[PDB]
């Protein structure tokens, strides 16, 4: 399947193959026991010209893991800011939520990421969002020992 | 004795055992030695052996 | 000195004796292997963790170790790896010439002292140092073709049957078990372990206590009272030896009578230690005992005495047990030794027709065939004393000695004849001139063979080791012939040479002998008058001579290099590498495909094929593979069209259509190494191993931008694949009364494996592990089935203190110098040197992210003296000449034979398609040093002839050139009729064969053609010149 | 060499008998000279680096591969290799009613790394379809790392 | 505190199946008591460098280390150059019957 | 010989050290040994000379 050799070039970050593939049509929403999709592994591994060509071809910009992970759940707690703007521009759900109720802010905030966290929240973002436990945002900035984040997110 | 029973020698017997197996041949390669080095030293067959 | 025992004949008598014995002595007494060890000392350090990730090994193992391997003697360097199968591996490499036993002792020690500081499982399980140089003597399979065992059911019986008894078989030094004897098992059920409010912390704690052996005294033990009797032991609890008596441990007593046992909440069963590898024999269960050759044992001694251990040991076997022998050198030795005294036999018969064709006398043809033997065995002698053994290397070694043995014998018979004819002369007084035309010329040789061969001696690290066994054996056989030539063979000319007439050349006389003499006597005219004419036109040859030379080099450059020639062994593998996450079921099921494919497709070439599911040479796991494939005898796969390179091909190229993993077949070393460099990638900050991989990618990237310099540069290891994280929360554990404790030993029993205890099987002390049922441990759905009791008594499951997710880490983390590392294997492009493809490597790492540096490892290391060695060689052979001619100039006559033996052989080894390697190279010094023989021979007899009847350069040199006809032709003829055999053999070894045969035979055509023409040319020109 | 093996026999003997807190810091059996063949200073010229981070350096990234190179029998760090130092308070243990020894018990707890299997790891049941190690605690990195243990 | 059975079940057995292939091993006599003790004792060809001999033992022994029972580890086992007979005895009395 | 393999270990280490860490050589037995030598060889060919 072309389908895999895109996951392999999705996460090396072969931009050159990953067009490649595009062009002879690889699945642009294959998967694999996990669940991630091309989109998920560009954006956990921070490639952003991949993540463009993925989304102008089609993919699901909610993909959910076999956890209930999405892309943006991946961007946000790893540290990339570009990959989170464009996600969010095209259709990214920024309440999307975990198997164990998790949401790309607390990803965020639970790694800190400040840059990260305003940018979700200025596009309606919850505070509010109660994670398994019922950690919210500020619960898991303060027990962490961010005071930074601790005034962004009140 | 009965079957599966065997025996075998140690220390002290295990080294007169050996002493012994080797005696006869390290008569055999003195005689010989001997023998070659008359010949040698005296060019003949016939006096080294008498 | 001949003139000694030329008068003392039964003195002579006695030292060919005393010679004859004293080797007769060393060819019983003396180590027989396929080959010396070659490769560097290498000790082995490995331990397990069961249950624990490539990360946890490393962080907790394989760091601790290496921080503590200090103060070893004569390390190279260090290398380790840590799987995701709980194992780790440290490979220490030591300098040549280090005393294996000291270093693995010095190692072990270090690694004792560094114990205390490992996790506890860790050392439960133990922690082994093995010397990892060794090589299998053969491997021996325990098949059940009755169906009626698994192939743990094999491997207990082979661990408490078979195992000590092969070890102390005479030969033996080690023995490696391809499986694991049994071990009890408690397969847990958290369904049930929660209906009475236990988990697995319960289950370990009451195996610990009803499973042990308590300690107790005496009775009337001192001191005692006076007055006591007796004397007794006192017998407490001891170990559980039964699969009942542990489903008997009690748990738990409920409030109402009844009590729960281990047996209501686990399957007990006896089953393996683990379960990662599964091994199959053309499809039946199976398992095996690797064998290695004990020191200074013979190994053909030695394998006739496992097979009389295995036949003793047969009565005793169950039902449908029986064994194979996938793997075996011993047949190579075999056919190696065979082959070698098989040559060594027709070279005595084909140099007594030679001998008695020209000379045509039984008593003159007698006399070789007992120079020759003698020479042979007494080498054998001088070998044993310098400690060495019969093997390939030093087999072939005397194969091309031959050669020089045959020559020196032929040399100093023929021309104590040629002295009779010319003069009527008797024996006696013949051969004292005859012999004092040569003495000084006998022992020159032996002065300049020693200058082109000894050196060779001095290459470093494991290509010296080579070398130098043939170096060592062709300079004994050499100083030993010469020897002989001026002790032995004189004094059997002045005594069993009947006289012979002044003139009398045979050339009237009856029948073919008559015609043959008349034939070549006019032909030494023709070739006198060729000689000649050519001393009439030196100009012309001299511009042949350097097209010759300059042929030589182009050919030389021209001609691919490897280090040793591959062979058929009978035997090849084929690795099987499944996508990521590949669970071992569907890694079953393409190895069932190659097996059938084998089994099928090849029925007529393939005996057997050993299926081992997850092992592999550079990476381990479920997804993993290798397929050891044994072939029938070389007597059942004839033509080229049925060898391991044909099959092999056709096989890689019949997988290639699975689409469900990648499957390709190729051939072994022909040593256990290889071409191409081993790279190694190091952190050398602390960058981690996602910012290492990276600069990986990044010149393997690179260095796919030069296909015409680098080729098939690739990883070494595994790739990263996609890993179930758990986050226990552990403020909502201390506010549910959890221990996290109760947690991680859960779950590390549960999913992992513990191992707790031992106990007495059948008189045998095993292992005892704990661990969830299967079905109870295989998707993230489960762990919520898991249970774990708190404080106030009550049950909580894993779903309500944790949480999950998918991450990336390492199935496979590398080390090198106790720094991070990724391994990188490549080759260079066709046409170029190994030398220029790792300059470019160089280059390119050079441009990579700050904080990453590389090393090379193994061949690439001890990797440069040829030049300086033939030079100093080159040097000494001048020397030697000119001390034995009493001239700075006429040195130059002899040594400028040398490529005119070579241009043959690089014409022949060109035009076969070999390669240039070590046979073809000291080929090649022996036709150097044959031909140089010949040329010091006809300069000898031409100066002196000048010297003492003061004849003309041109006189001298024609009468020297005929008498020295006769001798050179012969000890040729004899020669290349002798390596017929080696030049078109077919299989069974004959990579080896072909390699010292066209190398020989091409080049002794040309280095005697050419050199009766051109000899008498340079000493002419020279003798002008200066 | 031998003399090295002699010592160190009798010295596993004693090894089980010395307390836990010096079987756990090394033991060294050393064959070396008393004497000093030289000393390797490290200095940094900029102002980016104090003496204890220079001896950490050298320590963590120098030490080793020189110990380790034959003819070396001895090396002495004229300085410390860096550890996670927790200095803890009387006043401030007392006043949460705590002590060393409920301090020492968390630090083993929560800075552990333990082994936690596999999924559909062997002896696996018939028709898994997926295999992947899984990964539990793992070792604290980071001094804000270790300030957060409950 | 182990019988002679255990101690050669769990001991002795685990320490000899390994201590094959030394070099120049003539015989190997071992015994187990009641007093949980065992002894291995390796005779070696005449002319055999008894340090190198200890060494090889040593490296052998190794191996079998680990699978020994904990109570037996943490003892310690010692792998030494032996001989069988006294060279002498030296006796020590009291003689003002001050010493018991 | 061992102060040489100290110093060629040394030498692929630094360039991998942190800006402004740098390596100085304070007191070294070594020298001493080397220079020594050539001071005696020095004065043996002066001596053929004279």
């Amino acid at each position: 399947d072309l389908g895999k050799k895109l996951l392999e070039a999705a996460r090396a970050g072969q931009d050159d193959e990953v067009r490649i593939l595009m062009a002879n049509g690889a699945d642009v929403n294959a998967r694999d026991f996990t669940g991630w999709t091309p989109l998920h592994l560009a954006a956990h591994f921070g490639h952003l010209e991949i993540v463009e060509v993925l989304l102008k071809n089609g993919a699901d910009v909610n993909a959910k893991d076999s956890l209930g992970v999405t892309p943006l759940h991946l961007a946000a707690r790893r540290g990339h800011l570009e990959i989170v703007e464009v996600l969010l521009k095209n259709g990214a759900d920024v309440n999307a939520s975990d198997s164990h109720g998790f949401t790309p802010l607390h990803l965020a905030a639970k790694r800190g990421h400040l840059e990260i966290v305003e940018v979700l929240l200025k596009n309606g973002a919850d505070v509010n969002a109660q994670d398994k436990f019922g950690k919210t945002a500020f619960d898991i900035s303060i027990d962490n020992g961010n005071e930074d984040l601790a005034e962004i997110l009140q | 004795l009965p079957t599966g029973v065997g025996y075998d020698w140690t220390g002290m017997s295990y080294q007169e055992r050996l002493s012994g197996n080797q005696a006869p041949s390290l008569y055999a390669i003195s005689l010989i030695v001997v023998f070659l080095c008359l010949a040698a030293l005296y060019e003949s067959w016939s006096i080294p052996f008498s | 000195m001949p003139n000694f025992f030329i008068d003392r004949p039964i003195f002579a008598w006695v030292i060919a004796i005393i010679i004859m014995l004293a080797g007769g002595l060393a060819i019983l007494k003396l180590p027989v292997a396929q080959y010396p060890t070659i490769a560097p000392p290498a000790v082995t350090i490995s331990a397990s963790y069961p249950g624990a990730d490539a990360k946890t090994v490393q962080d907790t193992v394989t760091q601790v170790i290496e921080q503590n391997m200090n103060g070893i003697d004569n390390l190279m360097y260090m290398s380790s790896n840590s799987d995701s199968t709980g194992t780790v591996q440290i490979t220490l490499t030591f300098e040549s010439g280090t005393d294996a036993d000291i270093a693995q002792v010095q190692v072990q020690n270090k690694l004792q002292l560094a114990m205390p500081l490992l996790p506890q499982e860790v050392q439960q399980q133990g922690v082994s140092v093995e010397k990892s140089s060794s090589s299998f003597l053969m491997v021996v399979g325990v098949i059940n073709t009755d169906g009626t065992m698994t192939q743990e059911d094999i491997s207990d019986y082979v661990a408490a049957n078979m195992k000590d008894a092969i070890s102390r078989t005479s030969g033996v030094g080690d023995v490696q078990l391809f499986g694991s004897q049994y071990a009890m098992r408690i397969w847990m059920n958290p369904n049930e372990l929660n209906k009475f409010q236990l988990t697995p912390v319960d289950v370990i704690t009451a195996i610990k206590a009803q499973n042990a052996q308590v300690a107790a005294g005496q009775l009337g033990g001192t001191p005692p009272v006076k007055g006591q009797q007796l004397n007794a032991s006192i017998i407490a609890q001891t170990r559980l030896t039964s699969t009942e008596e542990f489903g008997k441990i009690l748990l738990k007593v409920n409030q109402d009578g009844s009590r729960v046992l281990l047996r209501d909440v686990a399957k007990i069963e006896l089953g393996g230690e683990n379960y990662d590898i599964i091994a199959e024999f053309n499809g039946q269960p199976a398992s095996g005992l690797g064998i290695k050759l004990a020191t200074g044992a013979n190994a053909l001694d030695t394998a006739a005495a496992i097979r009389a251990e295995l036949a003793k040991m047969e009565p005793f076997f169950p039902s449908g047990l029986k064994i194979v022998y996938p793997y075996d050198t011993t047949p190579f030795v075999k056919i190696s030794i065979h082959e070698v005294v098989k040559t060594l036999v027709e070279a005595i018969i084909l140099v007594f027709l030679v001998m008695y064709l020209f000379l045509q006398n039984f008593r003159a043809t007698l006399i070789p065939t007992i120079a020759v033997p003698v020479v042979l065995l007494g080498t054998f002698a001088v070998l044993a004393a310098f400690g060495f053994s019969i093997n390939t290397l030093t087999m072939f070694g005397m194969v091309l000695a031959i050669g020089l043995l045959v020559d020196d014998a032929i040399v100093v018979v023929e021309n104590v004849e040629r002295v009779m004819a010319e003069e009527g002369l008797p024996p006696k007084e013949a051969t004292r001139k005859s012999m004092g035309q040569i003495q000084g010329a006998l022992v020159g040789i032996a002065m300049v063979l020693s200058a082109v061969f000894v050196p060779m001696a001095f290459f470093g690290g494991s290509t010296g080791a080579i070398y130098r066994q043939f170096s060592i054996t062709i300079v004994s056989a050499m100083a030993l012939s010469v020897l002989v030539a001026l002790i032995l063979t004189p004094a059997l000319c002045a005594t069993m040479l009947k006289p012979i007439a002044k003139g009398d050349h045979g050339e009237g006389k009856k029948g073919f002998f008559g015609w043959f003499n008349r034939m070549f006597e006019k032909s030494t005219h023709h070739y006198t008058d060729s000689v000649g004419g050519i001393l009439r036109s030196t100009g012309r040859y001299l511009v042949l001579y350097l097209i010759i030379v300059v042929g030589m080099a182009y050919l030389f450059v021209r001609l691919p290099s490897s280090f040793l020639p591959d062979e058929d062994q009978g035997v090849f593998m084929t690795m099987v590498q499944l996508p990521a996450g590949a669970t071992q079921e569907r890694t079953q099921k393409v190895l069932n495909e190659v097996t059938h494919y084998y089994l099928t497709k090849e029925k007529n070439n393939v005996e057997s094929v050993f299926a081992v599911n997850g092992f592999g040479f550079a990476g381990r796991g479920q997804n993993t593979g290798i397929a050891f494939v044994s072939l029938k005898d070389w007597a059942d796969r004839p033509g080229e069209e049925n060898k391991v390179e044909a099959i092999t091909m056709r096989a890689t190229r019949a997988f290639s259509q699975i689409k469900d993993a990648m499957v390709f077949a190729f051939n072994l070393p022909a040593i256990v190494t290889a071409t191409g460099f081993d790279f190694e990638l190091i952190d050398q900050a602390g960058l981690g191993h996602e910012k290492l991989t990276q600069a990986r990618n990044q010149l393997l990237a690179e260095a796919a931008k030069h296909p015409d310099m680098l080729t098939s540069v690739r990883p070494n290891g595994l790739e990263d694949t996609p890993q179930f994280k758990i986050d226990i929360d552990q403020e909502k554990a201390q506010a549910l009364g959890v221990s996290i404790n109760d947690i991680n030993t859960t779950l590390g029993a549960a999913w992992g494996g513990s191992y707790v205890n031992d106990f007495i099987d059948r008189g045998r002390v095993k292992k005892v592990y704990v661990m969830s049922e299967a079905k109870y441990r295989m998707l993230p759905d489960d762990i919520g089935d898991w249970y774990v009791r708190a404080a106030d008594g009550q049950m909580v499951p894993f779903s309500a203190f944790s949480s999950s997710r998918w991450e990336y880490g390492s199935p496979r983390l590398e080390r090198y110098n106790g720094l991070p590392s990724m391994e990188i294997l490549g080759q260079a492009a066709p046409g170029k040197s190994t030398g220029e493809a790792m300059e470019l490597m160089e280059q390119l790492a050079s441009k990579l992210p700050t904080g990453v540096g590389y090393d090379w490892t193994g061949m690439s290391y001890q990797e440069n003296q040829a030049p300086s060695l033939y030079a100093i060689s080159l040097i000494v052979v001048f020397l030697c000449l000119a001390a034995l001619y009493e001239s700075w100039s006429i040195p130059f006559s002899v040594m400028l034979v040398v490529p005119l033996g070579v241009i043959g052989a690089l014409l022949a080894a060109t035009f076969r398609g070999l390669t240039n390697d070590v046979y073809f190279q000291v080929g090649l010094l022996t036709t150097i040093g044959l031909s140089a023989k010949n040329a010091i021979l006809i300069v000898e007899f031409a100066k002196d002839l000048m010297d003492k009847e003061g004849k003309g350069l041109i006189e001298a040199t024609l009468d020297a050139v005929r008498m020295r006809l006769r001798p050179i032709l012969m000890t040729s003829l004899a020669f290349i009729l002798g390596v017929m055999p080696l030049v078109i053999s077919t299989g069974a070894g004959s990579g080896a064969q072909n390699a010292v045969g066209t190398g020989v035979m091409g080049g002794m055509v040309t280095a005697t053609v050419l050199a009766i023409f051109f000899v008498p040319v340079f000493f002419v020109v020279v003798r002008r010149r200066f």
